């Protein structure tokens, strides 16, 4: 009846899958500059790529174990040139 | 004099669209700004041409009777310059501006 | 206070300049 | 708490491509804007005679204007300079 | 009580693989007496309008404008048949309604799309556009993929 | 024009002291950079002594630490103990498992 005519605006959006932006009438190419950021940050282009052929485990566990190490190591370079800065700012 | 500089100062174009061979991918058209000696070389060819369709066997007077005109406002010339201004205001996204 | 307020201005006026052109694109 | 990583020791302390920044030329800003101008309240407008006696001003010697367009970084000076003191390594 | 099939929206689905791009554009029905019918539940009516069923208008691929083999997977080929797409919705007087676009994978096509929709080519599709989405199928683990390339 | 983005003017607190350089462009800078979410531990329930996996019932409070499509988020993001972390993610496995997230 009419009770299941007027809940479904809610229902409709509260099974949202997290991929989906309401697009701006007015700059209508922001909103799929937002939708790429929502790709980029949940790595939806690189798992696709990622699994077109299989790898066997061990060479995933080390492109794991490689990646992982070269994050790190930015964080600790990003870490020395920020003391580096700090202490050329000081006559250091 | 005075009326030769302000013919200059308004049938040369401020900007004109020049192709870039930047990238294996096709040249960009991109405005670029002219100074003022680039400006007076591209209005005084217009001018020059314009003048040498007109009967008199001599250039000064040819040159002459086309100042004349575009002192009094009559020129094909400023066609010339509108055609130019159009292309740039088409492709003022591709400007850089860094 | 003045003298840093006089720098400061200088750079927002240019700062939303080419903001401007630049969102002109 | 917020985890420090330490690096290894190394040959070098280098940044690659260190970025600079590029101020945008005063006359090509002043002919993104003129051009704009002619876009919406049309080409010779008597809106944008202001813009075109500024570009002329701004363009008359050199088209791009008489600006200093040289910047350089130095934090590869001061890397190699200070990481010998900062890197933390320990004594011989 | 009576058959009251309506358009409630159109779906324009964009499928860019490696090879080809396809294009479906779609229309949501709905009868609008459903709820009219007798032995209905609430839980019926409830999952019939939350999943409304969808009738296909015009489906397209890159083969159909001519573009064929090799370059059926280029950035030109997609941004013709967007074109064509959005031409063909116009011809069919199937713009006054709002769209819905869905884009499926990452191909050299769906950046083409985009752009002939944020664009001339698309100046009147994207004035009814509502909702932008991304329907790129991941699998959790599943089937085992082909072995890797030795090239 | 006498209108300024805000990313371009501070605006100084009501109660606080200031200096000069407080006006300048590099405290606009500054606090960019020095922009941490330091004060997500007074309102983050996970940072604050119970025990994640008492909330594997409570989708609202989960859904926190999940990204838009549902991915846990990774360490180096939430902030939390290695504890925490192993304890929240179990949360949201089981969570998803019964059917509430
Ligand atoms: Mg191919
Ligand atoms: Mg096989």
């Amino acid at each position: 009846a009419e009770i299941a005519r007027s809940s479904v605006e809610n229902a409709q959006m509260r099974f949202n899958s997290g991929k989906s932006i309401i697009v701006n009438k007015n700059n209508p190419a922001e909103s799929f500059k937002r939708l790429n950021r929502i790709m980029f940050e949940n790595n939806i282009p690189g798992d696709k790529r990622s699994q077109r052929f299989y790898m066997k485990p061990g060479k995933v566990a080390e492109l794991k174990r490689s990646q992982r190490h070269r994050k790190e190591f930015m964080m600790g370079f990003k870490r020395l040139i920020e003391i580096v800065k700090d202490a050329k700012r000081k006559g250091y | 004099i005075q009326a030769l500089e302000k013919s200059l100062d308004e049938l040369a174009p401020l900007m004109m669209t020049k192709t870039f061979n930047t990238g294996v991918a096709k040249a960009s058209v991109i405005p670029v700004p002219l100074n003022k000696r680039q400006r007076n070389r591209i209005a005084w060819n217009w001018i020059v041409q314009s003048a040498n369709q007109r009967v008199s066997s001599d250039f000064a007077v040819r040159l002459g009777e086309e100042l004349t005109a575009i002192a009094k406002g009559t020129s094909s010339a400023f066609e010339k310059r509108d055609q130019i201004h159009k292309t740039a205001i088409a492709h003022r996204a591709y400007i850089q501006l860094k | 206070e003045q003298e840093v307020l006089d720098v400061w201005e200088k750079k927002v006026v240019e700062e939303t300049e080419l903001m401007a052109a630049r969102t002109s694109n | 708490k917020p985890p420090v990583y330490r690096l290894p020791p190394l040959p070098r302390l280098k940044v690659k491509k260190p970025i600079i920044r590029q101020e945008a030329n005063k006359c090509l800003v002043l002919m993104s804007n003129l051009l704009q101008c002619w876009s919406s309240y049309g080409h010779m407008s008597p809106k944008c005679a202001g813009l075109v006696t500024e570009l002329k001003s701004c363009t008359s010697e050199s088209a791009l204007g008489k600006r200093n367009n040289v910047q350089k970084s130095n934090i590869n000076y001061h890397a190699a300079r200070l990481y010998d003191r900062i890197n933390g390594k320990p004594h011989d | 009580y009576k058959p009251k099939e309506e358009v409630v929206k159109y779906i324009l689905h964009g499928k860019f693989t490696k090879n080809n791009t396809h294009l479906t554009f779609s229309s949501v029905v709905e009868d609008k007496n459903f709820h009219k019918n007798k032995g209905l539940t609430y839980n019926d009516t409830m999952l019939y309008y939350l999943n409304l069923p969808q009738k296909v208008k015009i489906s397209l691929s890159t083969g159909c404008l001519g573009f064929r083999k090799a370059a059926r997977g280029e950035y030109e080929a997609a941004f013709q048949t967007s074109g064509r797409m959005f031409e063909l919705i116009k011809e069919k007087n199937m713009l006054n309604k709002d769209i819905e676009v869905v884009m499926d994978d990452f191909g050299k096509g769906r950046a083409a799309f985009i752009s002939a929709l944020v664009g001339k080519e698309g100046a009147s599709v994207v004035k009814k556009v509502v909702k932008i989405s991304d329907a790129t199928k991941l699998k959790f683990g599943g089937v085992r993929s082909p072995k890797m390339r030795r090239l | 024009t006498k209108k300024i983005d805000q990313s371009l003017s501070k605006k100084l607190p009501k109660g606080t002291i200031y200096d000069p350089f407080d006006f300048s462009m590099g405290r606009i800078h500054l606090d960019r950079k020095y922009q941490a979410n330091k004060n997500s531990n007074r309102n983050d329930i996970m940072k604050s002594g119970a025990n994640p996996l008492e909330f594997y019932a409570r989708p609202r409070i989960l859904s926190r630490y999940v990204t838009s499509t549902g991915r846990i988020q990774h360490r180096d993001i939430t902030g939390l103990s290695a504890k925490n972390q192993r304890r929240l993610s179990k949360a949201i496995r089981r969570c998803q498992a019964i059917g509430l997230m």
